[PDB]
């Protein structure tokens, strides 16, 4: 009934990572009212006229997962007319009165590039440091979202009318209706939002976070689409694209690393290497009646 | 009497029986509660729409059965609460209707 | 509701009563949970003859008592047009003493 | 199916900004050989779906396998049993015909 | 869990490996899917890398896979410690002998 | 669909209720039609009842519109709308429409046109008496 | 006809600026489906004119009728007298010569 | 053959920042008359090559000739000697059969 509920529920389509909802307020073919012949036109009677937008349409956003499968012949490629065509047929079937769905648009990402200038400590390695800031600026940019069993939500204590708000019956009888993964947190759920405007400190204070790390005598920001930088930079904030979702540009960002007035080496490609192999992993899987309902005794 | 409504209503407001008590129910200073549909209120004319597609208004009476106050024939709710009230309703109702 | 003359005896009513009662009870949670819902345009196999309709005319016609929600004809009269106009006759004319 | 090389062409003139509909429009008028299922000539080092239609010399062939293949130099529409034609069918039906 | 969201492809992509040398292990295969309850169908021949393209092309396939394996390996291995004290806590029917 | 709007409108602010209610008919809004011969719906008390309970059961946003119709345009309605949802599903499963848009138009001449039976006047002194609010008038010939 | 893929990828690079003798190449160089009659697989909620080509089951098929259709869902080429074919005249003759 | 037109008509929206890749995909997933040899419907005043596949009535006709041509207005495919066609040889040895 909400958005929200309709959020949690794009969440468990297999291939997609996320979900958000708009209201649209500008519906092409534009309408205009013609007060003189009392009637609907296509055409601006006067060239100063407001074109009467419908209400109760929505865009949906999507953030898909890239698989990246093996091909038969030997290649690598990505397809993603069947989770559209899954994610049509899921909203045609769950629409409420008088409302609609005017489109359905994929998001693009942005590669955030960083440029500083790092003061370390006698007893550090700049290697693991960088390995560690590339982590951890990642994770800050880009969270994900946890499923839950039933059992291990009512161990922290939430209701279950709280927990059954607003899902659709998975089973009727002893048919399943469709498939599930779990339950997500609505508190976890409502912190997760597209931002607009990145702060340059908030960057700064976790760079400061890491062991090694002394001072930070230099930090700035800047924006890549498509492998192109886009502008100048900024050294206090940056402004994001309406259409894409920041995530952290390993290639394109450089830490220089001083110790006492003197720089150090760091083998960077090896970096990157130790950066994709401590990346984190998630569940996300079937589960069954057992972790779902609760039986009668 | 709590979860007997709560098994029909599942926690949404959508009708006029979901509007009224999900309001009775979390706040008890409230006496007596309405629910209009498709009806519009004007602040500034002080005037009600009786037709206007795509929004809700309720009215609302105190208890008033412990304390006293100055007028206790037409009495008013404080408008810290009028505000409370629409806040809460916006958040488990549909986006696009106007309280 | 009677609006007319009812032949049926006491207890055959009480019976009916009973058993609209089982079977409201015995439906109510789907008649609930999708009071909302508005019927599937994507289905290009169920759109006519068919229970692809919203839960909002399912209630109501319960509330009613009519037991069938469809999509289906409610027009059964029509219109012809009849160009056979020939016509056989036998006849003594002595007063019209006719086949 | 839509559109003419000359309605196409309107779209697209020296003072038009761009927008969504003319490649919606430009899309659907020209031919999809992935969703309409026909590669033209044979070509070594493409992958096939179930139904492609492919010329080869002097006739047109269909696959048949179900799962995805891969063009092998070797392997030609007439040398594997991938493919399929009734103009190969019927030509040898006709020429047992001939010398029957 | 965690081997049923991650390490399908990248078996795959081992299989089709060996078979592009001429030797397949399907008694390992067949093992590992069936003990975890995988699905890895029967594969096509890449001959095509990595002894017969750039040595960055062979560089980059196999650190490609490594990875993968990799973090799987490191989230059990850092998991682990987590459990070792209620292994013991929750039970007191252990083995006399061992406790 | 029409609007119903006059000149003097001009003048006025386009979010008014009153006047966004006319110029803006795709809106929450909801159409009933009812055929009226049936022996229970020709009762006018039983009529209204029936009215009232579409009412309480609705959405609270939503506007409802109810129409009793007689036998010459419930099979007006019933075959252009049904030829319009045909070809409406055919174009969501897989765009296999055609005429969607003649289909359509011959939709929209016949919703302004539905219009409520009423019998007709008779008037009552000292077998069908005229009720007021419930009977239609004549013709002079 | 006049430009292959390697001549137009050619056009369209990172920082150039667009123009309509791109487009114009671009349109002329690839296949109109509606000025050069194929439509590739048959499927039906199409609207054909008279001269169109179309694949259904292992034939190719010319639409006789001179007026605009739409292709109906249980009316398929072969069922119908719209459409037309050779390798199924030429298929039942040869069938009756063997048979004879 | 690597995108359909659900793929393809997700790239271009009015809130997208086009580029060179986007076009890279549109070339390569639909059909170049003049890479893939296929041609359509046989046009006088064109210029063919060896290898051109062209449809005139009820056949499908490949050109012979190693040099460039100009469809004549008077050449036709079936009168001239530079295009060929099976579906005519094995008509008339049929046709043999079918008389003797």
């Amino acid at each position: 009934v909400t958005e929200l509920d309709v959020r949690k529920r794009l969440i468990d389509i297999p291939g997609v990572r996320n979900a958000w909802l708009q209201k649209v307020t500008s519906y092409e073919p534009n309408i205009y009212v013609n007060f003189s012949d009392k009637r609907l036109q296509y055409n601006p009677p006067t060239a100063e006229s407001k074109t009467l937008n419908p209400r109760g349409l929505y865009t949906v956003r999507l953030d898909l997962d890239q698989d990246y499968r093996k091909n038969a012949c030997g290649q690598i490629d990505r397809s993603w007319g069947d989770t559209l065509d899954e994610v049509k047929q899921v909203l045609c079937d769950s629409r409420n009165l008088c409302e609609d769905f005017a489109d359905i648009v994929i998001l693009g990402e942005e590669e955030i590039g960083i440029c500083a200038d790092i003061q370390l400590e006698t007893n550090a390695d700049a290697e693991d440091v960088l390995v560690n800031i590339y982590v951890r600026i990642q994770q800050f940019l880009s969270p994900r979202l946890k499923f839950y069993t039933l059992q291990e939500l009512l161990d922290k204590g939430k209701s279950p009318a709280e927990i059954f708000a607003g899902r659709p019956s998975v089973f009727d009888g002893e048919n399943r209706l469709y498939k599930s993964h779990g339950f997500i947190d609505t508190d976890e759920l409502e912190a997760l939002t597209l931002p607009t405007i990145l702060h340059t400190s908030d960057l700064y204070q976790e760079i400061l976070q890491v062991p090694g790390v002394s001072a930070i005598k230099k930090l700035s920001i800047a924006n890549y689409i498509n492998g192109l930088r886009q502008t100048q930079g900024h050294p206090w904030y940056l402004q994001l694209t309406d259409q894409y979702r920041p995530v952290l540009g390993v290639k394109t960002s450089k830490i220089n690393f001083f110790k006492s007035e003197l720089p150090i080496g760091v083998d960077e490609e090896e970096v990157e290497r130790r950066y994709y192999e401590q990346q984190a992993a998630y569940i996300k899987t079937i589960r069954d009646r057992d972790e779902l309902d609760i039986p009668v005794p | 009497i709590r979860i007997s409504e709560r098994l029909r209503h599942k926690g949404r407001a959508v009708a006029i029986f979901d509007y009224e008590r999900l309001v009775l129910e979390k706040f008890p200073q409230i006496y007596k509660v309405r629910c209009i549909n498709h009806g519009q209120f004007d602040d500034a004319q002080e005037q009600l729409y009786e037709l206007a597609p795509g929004s809700v208004t309720l009215a609302v009476i105190p208890d008033l059965s412990q304390r006293s106050t100055t007028n206790d024939l037409e009495p008013k709710v404080n408008i810290n609460l009028l505000q409370e009230i629409e806040k809460y309703l916006a958040s488990v109702s549909s986006p696009w209707a106007m309280i | 509701y009677q609006m007319f003359a009812t032949r049926n005896n006491k207890a055959t009513q009480e019976t009916e009563i009973i058993h609209d009662k089982a079977q409201f009870l015995q439906d109510y949670p789907t008649l609930s949970r999708d009071r909302f819902r508005a019927y599937n345009y994507y289905d290009c196999h169920a759109v006519w003859d068919t229970d692809n309709v919203a839960g909002f005319k399912k209630r109501v016609l319960r509330l009613l008592g009519i037991d069938d929600v469809r999509r289906r004809h409610l027009s059964h009269y029509r219109v012809d047009k009849d160009s056979r106009n020939l016509f056989l006759s036998i006849d003594f004319s002595s007063d019209d003493l006719t086949l | 199916n839509l559109r003419k090389r000359n309605e196409l062409k309107s779209l697209f003139k020296n003072k038009s900004r761009l927008s969504e509909t003319y490649f919606v429009e430009l899309i659907d008028s020209t031919l999809n050989k992935r969703d309409d299922r026909f590669h033209g000539i044979w070509k070594p080092g493409q992958t096939y779906q179930k139904g492609d239609v492919v010329y080869y010399n002097h006739s047109l062939w269909e696959m048949q396998s179900e799962n995805e293949i891969c063009a092998k130099e070797e392997q030609t529409p007439g040398i594997s049993t991938d493919w399929k034609s009734l103009l190969k069918e019927l030509e040898q039906k006709v020429d047992k015909l001939q010398h029957e | 869990g965690l081997v049923k969201t991650n390490l399908t492809e990248p078996l795959m992509r081992m299989q089709s490996f060996e078979l592009g040398c001429g030797n397949v292990d399907e008694e390992f295969y067949r093992g590992f899917s069936g003990v975890f309850g995988l699905t890895i169908d029967a594969p096509l021949r890449s001959d095509r890398t990595p002894l017969m393209g750039t040595v960055k092309d062979a560089r980059t396939e196999l650190d490609t896979v490594f990875q993968v394996l990799l973090q799987t390996y490191r989230q059990i291995i850092q998991q682990a410690p987590n459990y070792l004290k209620a292994s013991l806590s929750d039970r007191q029917d252990h083995q006399p002998f061992l406790s | 669909l029409p609007i119903l709007v006059t000149p003097e409108d001009v003048n006025t602010e386009p979010d008014d209720p009153y006047l966004l209610a006319r110029t803006d008919p795709y809106s929450f809004w909801v159409t009933i039609v009812l055929p009226y011969w049936p022996q229970r719906f020709r009762d006018i008390p039983f009529r209204r009842f029936v009215e009232r309970t579409l009412r309480l059961e609705a959405p609270a946003h939503i506007a409802l519109k109810i129409a009793w119709v007689n036998v010459r345009q419930m099979r007006d309605f019933e075959l252009a709308y049904r030829h319009w949802l045909e070809q409406l599903a055919l174009e969501s499963c897989e765009n296999a429409a055609c005429d969607l848009t003649g289909t359509l138009n011959r939709l929209l001449k016949i919703l302004p046109q539905l219009r409520n039976v009423y019998p007709k006047a008779t008037l009552h002194d000292c077998n069908n008496p005229a009720i007021l609010n419930q009977t239609a008038l004549g013709t002079a010939n």
